[PDB]
């Protein structure tokens, strides 16, 4: 039923419009404005614990918007609650990574962080250049496809609504919804790209997205080793719940 | 999943 496909597509596009931490309007106003040398120096002067806390807050803020995104997708809320929780726990950060690309400047390799754009050197205190580098490499690569907001909306929803997540009780229902989303995305892409393989290129990035997010988990585990008190009493409660 | 559960239902 084509009416169903269009209804699903329109619903996801609308949710995306209303639930990104940064609207296209706000990104347009920022126009790639970067942090000053003074601000960059301040970030570099922060202790590892202090900067990690700030990063956890920004990441949690973005994750909260992904939860709102999911709540407004009719098909997502039709899934059993157990699976809704599993999809969000396992994929919220992956959606944040896709969204981060909207707030990334591929010309100078900077990302929007705490209101302005900053390069990888702004995160020196994290002691995790590999995570920053992998995240930035993915963003630069996704930006090369010049995706429209509708395409990002649909692709991000497919990343979230993944039938392959471990422990799902009704994976087939997730699969059926994801198939409808990809069918819609395939058609939307026809309006903006000559390469009829764009969808294939996007689907091929799925493992990379997961790899970057798993690296985030790895870094957090080591940080927890050195600063367990910070994570349990200073990090945002949701961040602790999702990544313990 | 106390917090995630609360947000989902908020
Ligand atoms: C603007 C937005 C999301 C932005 C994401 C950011 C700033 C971010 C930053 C880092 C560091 C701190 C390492 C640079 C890591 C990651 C992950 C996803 C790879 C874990 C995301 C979302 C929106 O507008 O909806």
């Amino acid at each position: 039923t084509m009416s169903e496909i269009d209804r699903i597509a329109q619903n996801i596009i609308k949710s995306h419009l209303e639930t990104c931490q940064y609207t296209m309007e706000e990104l347009h106003q920022l126009a790639w404005q970067t942090h000053t040398y003074e601000e960059i120096k301040a970030y570099q002067s922060k202790s590892r614990e202090a900067l990690w806390q700030q990063c956890a807050i920004q990441i949690t803020h973005a994750i909260q918007y992904v939860v709102e995104f999911a709540k407004r997708i009719t098909g997502f809320m039709e899934l059993c609650q157990n699976d809704q929780i599993l999809l969000l726990k396992s994929g919220c950060l992956e959606v944040v990574l896709v969204r981060m690309c909207r707030a990334f400047n591929p010309l100078n390799n900077t990302v929007l962080f705490e209101g302005k754009y900053g390069g990888m050197q702004m995160f020196k205190a994290l002691g995790s250049d590999d995570l920053v580098n992998e995240a930035f490499d993915f963003a630069k690569n996704l930006c090369s496809l010049q995706l429209t907001e509708e395409e990002i909306a649909l692709f991000s929803s497919a990343v979230l609504i993944s039938p392959d997540r471990a422990w799902l009780l009704e994976p087939r229902k997730v699969q059926k919804l994801q198939e409808k989303i990809y069918f819609a995305l395939q058609h939307v892409i026809q309006k903006n790209h000559l390469d009829d393989e764009t969808l294939a290129k996007l689907i091929a990035k799925i493992p990379t997205i997961t790899a970057v997010c798993n690296l985030h988990g790895e870094k957090l585990q080591v940080f927890k080793q050195s600063h367990p008190d910070i994570v349990n009493t200073l990090f945002p409660p949701l961040y602790k719940e999702l990544f313990n | 999943h106390k917090i995630l559960h609360r947000l989902l239902q908020e």
